[PDB]
RNA sequence: AACCGCUGAAAGCAUCUAAGCGGGAAGCCCACCUCAAGAUUAGAUUUCCCUAAAGAGCCGUUGAAGACUACGACGUUGAU
RNA sequence: UCGAUGUCGGCUCAUCUCAUCCUAGGGCUGAAGCAGGUCCUAAGGGUAUGGCUGUUCGCCAUUUAAAGAGGUACGCGAGCUGGGUUUAGAACGUCGUGAGACAGUUCGGUCCCUAUCUACCGUGGGCGUUGGAAAUUUGAGAGGAUCUGCUCCUAGUACG
RNA sequence: GAAACAACCCAGACCGCCAGCUAAGGCCCCAAAUUCCUAGUUAAGUGGGAAACGAGGUGGGAAGGCAUAGACAGCUAGGA
């Protein structure tokens, strides 16, 4: 139930002998140093705790650099938690290595990532809703919600009514991508998909949950 | 002459441990209730918590009588349209245990910033065991 | 607030509120609910003999 | 079946049995005459 | 009636009384049965006489109860319990092999059913199953369960069936 | 759930039910995804630091981050 | 309620009920199969586009698994529209001597408000969380999602 | 007092009291006062909405018909 940690490098496609482009996404995998292993009986849940890329010795603050020195590894730029079983658990020891190999090709695996932001954005874009009539003497109402309630019953809008607001640049995970390639020695992880966010932002693969 | 109150600084909450197994569900909630609101103490006043630390335990072995294991039934509104929930007794013992009898007790209760509290000190456990023998709570059959 | 406090007082040594003001009006004793709620919160020895002279009256 | 407001024996190898507080008919002779109170 | 009636015990069955459980031993086996705690189980000479605690309908009605079941238990472990089943259809059959019994009656696949712990089939000829078991109860459910499969049809009387059991049958095109 | 049971008495029979044992729906509770300890019951683990420390912020270069914020990166030991 | 609670319809955006339209599970059937008919359970999702008319509706065309019945100020004009109704102009028919009138018709005819509070959608600041800090997190709980066609094969088999 | 409730029930506020008795209504907790006593009924949370009508729920009361010249039910045989 572990995954790694990786970077989006951008898309291309893959030509299968037939005739067939697989659009695909790049991701760059660096090494994933295992720094901490949970367990349930000193955390409560058995899980693997992983770094990955750098940082500078200036920007790690004195209590992550004690973190990282009793695993033994490099500062990474970021830290990730991935949770883990028994079976997971086997021969994943503090300080030990990730790499791509934990994934093979034709596998379905989910990744997670941050979505691209769009900011501030109004409900014709962020829900779907309809756009009102552009003529037929509309008033300054042409991208507008419309209606947001019923009359003196309810007297109010409902909890979780559709509006505008901050979209994007959250969480997002897709599910059954397949890994069309596997290298290990450079760091690549070619997998069949869009795979949420920008080139350059942090991704999170992990083999499929639905299976 | 004149009626004291109790003088908050001068109150002291002893600690009682109530075994819950079997017993009926609201026959004990009225215990606890008055014991927390500290009704058997002769300087009790309503606006000082005179009250007792209670610890209950075998919180999930309470009983109800008649069919009211399959047929009591507990509804909370998540506060969405259409966002009302139902669970029943049994189904919340057996996921919830300790919140059968702390729901029975609170609404036996003043509500109001008195009231929540003295549901401060009521401590119910689901089992045998409760982590609080340094406070040595006393038996008590109630 | 005088019969809770007299009640807490009776229930802890004997009877309840009910029987005790019974007890103490067949005992043509005339100590008014404030008085008698002023000793069971202030001295538990005297309310205990109180009570003890309406428990014998029934 | 018929799930009515009167559940009544019809042939005569019609018995009323109760089950769960409700009352039923149920015939050995013809299935169409079983009955439900409801 | 039922519960006044005392239940004979042959020499090889046995009946023990542990803590509000009979234990039934015999020949075929042990069956067991919990004790109502409104009926009390009193022994003589190897006959079983049970009676209610006291003398209320509610009670005379849980040692009948109590006296039915365990005379199946006395007769089930003397000589056990059989029950037959009958296949009709053109290429309904069945196979038992051990535990398992699989029986092909129209699906697109063969349907496979395991017995319940006590209970034994044994299929002499491809259309017809023999159930044996020590209490009445698991034999009639494993008979209920492999007879749900297919039940029998009206109109042309196709599907599992008891033996002996009587099949309403009906007439396709009428008018 | 409806519905169908097994064994079974009340009610010598019968009976899905009273004791006991089953099957059974896109429905309920989980399972998937997102958020979530202001869960004031404010949880847990790993480190770091305490005669202004560990750090955080201001400021600056800024970003597929962004209304302002916030969030992310960098500030000469540097490709912001 | 007349020191003012804006009328019908459309648009936009909904929310709930179940007396269920589809899909799901069943009993009975004058249920052979395929299709149905009734009744029980079931509200999780889903539940068209047009021509006509201001229409809601209704008829019709073509689909669809289905084109549900309803409540919500006959939901929703400080969200939009303004076709009808219902001002002032004008005309026809009709009534009136007439000024005029008509749940008769016809052509035409100003839809204001920068949001304080509640509510809701987002996004921050403060303080607290038994010294402080950097991170990682568990999950009490909350929300989202939940639809379905057709083809092949079983098998032109069961049934007829 | 009737949850809240001009018109219902109890009761007619001169003022003050940290005195007592009661009315209607109540006495497990919220919330003052009985987890009071005696004899029963209900198993439906009925109590704490709703009828014709239906049913082998359960308790009680007046009578009856049949019965060890074997009564009711079951099973066997006949039912011409």
């Amino acid at each position: 139930a572990i995954g790694l940690v990786g970077k989006k490098c951008g898309m291309t496609r893959v030509f299968t002998e037939a005739g067939a482009s697989i659009p695909v996404t790049v991701v760059e995998i660096s090494a994933n140093r295992i720094t901490q292993v949970k367990n349930t009986d000193v955390d409560g849940y058995q899980a693997i705790q992983v770094t990955t890329g750098t940082r500078r010795d200036s920007r790690v603050t004195a209590a992550q650099k004690g973190h990282f020195a009793k695993a033994g590894v490099a500062a990474g730029r970021g830290v990730w938690e991935f949770r883990a079983n028994d079976s997971d658990l086997e021969g994943r020891e503090i300080g030990g290595e990730i790499l791509a190999d934990l994934f093979e090709q034709g596998q379905m695996v989910d990744v997670t990532g941050n979505s691209k932001g769009k900011g501030f954005q109004g409900g014709v874009k962020r829900h779907n809703f309809s756009m009102q009539d552009a003529t037929h003497g509309n008033s300054v109402s042409h991208r507008a919600i419309g209606s947001t309630g019923q009359n003196q019953s309810p007297g109010k809008v409902f909890k979780g009514k559709k509006m505008p607001g901050q979209m994007g640049n959250k969480r997002v995970t897709v599910q059954g991508l397949e890994v069309i390639s596997v290298d290990v020695e450079k760091g690549l992880l070619v997998i069949k998909g869009a795979i949420p966010g920008a080139t350059g932002g942090d991704v999170i693969v992990r083999p499929s949950v639905k299976a | 002459m004149k009626t004291l109150s109790a003088k908050p600084a001068e109150v002291t909450h002893d600690w009682f441990v109530v075994d819950a197994d079997g017993k009926t569900l609201g026959r004990l909630a009225t215990q606890i209730a008055s014991r927390l609101r500290g009704k058997h103490k002769t300087n009790y006043t309503p606006h000082v918590d005179t009250g007792d630390f209670i610890v209950v335990i075998n919180a999930e072995k309470i009983a109800v009588t008649g069919k009211k294991a399959q047929d009591k039934k507990y509804y909370r509104h998540s506060g969405y349209p259409g966002g009302i929930k139902e669970t029943n007794f049994t189904k919340l013992i057996a996921h919830k245990p300790e919140d059968v009898l702390h729901k029975a007790v609170k609404g036996m209760l003043p509500k109001g910033p008195l009231g929540y509290a003295m549901i401060k000190k009521l401590k119910l456990y689901a089992g045998t065991d409760h982590p609080h023998e340094a406070q040595q709570p006393k038996e008590l059959d109630i | 607030l005088w019969i809770a406090r007299i009640n807490a007082g009776a229930r802890l040594n004997g009877l309840s509120y009910s029987r005790f003001i019974n007890g103490m009006k067949k005992a043509n004793i005339t100590i008014d609910r404030r008085v008698l709620a002023d000793i069971a919160m202030h001295d538990a020895a005297t309310f205990g003999a109180l009570v003890e002279k309406a428990k014998a009256e029934l | 079946m018929k799930v009515q407001a009167s559940v009544k024996k019809i042939c005569g190898s019609c018995k009323v049995v109760r089950r769960k507080g409700r009352v039923h008919i149920i015939c050995t002779a013809e299935p169409r005459h079983k009955q439900r109170q409801g | 009636r039922v519960a006044k009636a005392p239940v004979t015990l042959p020499n090889g069955v046995s009946v023990t009384l542990n803590d509000r459980q009979v234990e039934v031993k015999g020949k075929n086996g042990n069956l067991s049965l919990r004790l109502h705690d409104l009926v009390e189980l009193k022994q003589e000479d190897d006959v079983v006489t049970l009676s209610p605690t006291v003398d209320s309908k509610e009670a005379m009605m849980h040692t009948g109860t109590i006296r039915a079941l365990l005379n199946n238990y006395v007769i089930g472990v003397t000589e056990g319990f059989e029950r037959r089943l009958q296949l009709i259809g053109v290429g309904y059959r069945a196979q038992a092999t051990g535990n398992k019994v699989t029986l092909n009656v129209g699906y697109s696949h063969p349907v496979e059913y395991t017995l319940p712990e006590g209970v034994s089939a044994e299929t002499p000829t491809q259309t017809e199953i023999v159930l044996k078991s020590n209490d009445k109860q698991q034999l009639g459910q494993a008979a209920a369960k492999i007879r749900g499969f297919r039940p029998p049809e009206p109109y042309k009387g196709k599907g599992i069936r008891y033996s002996d059991e009587h099949v309403i049958r009906k007439e396709a095109k009428k008018k």
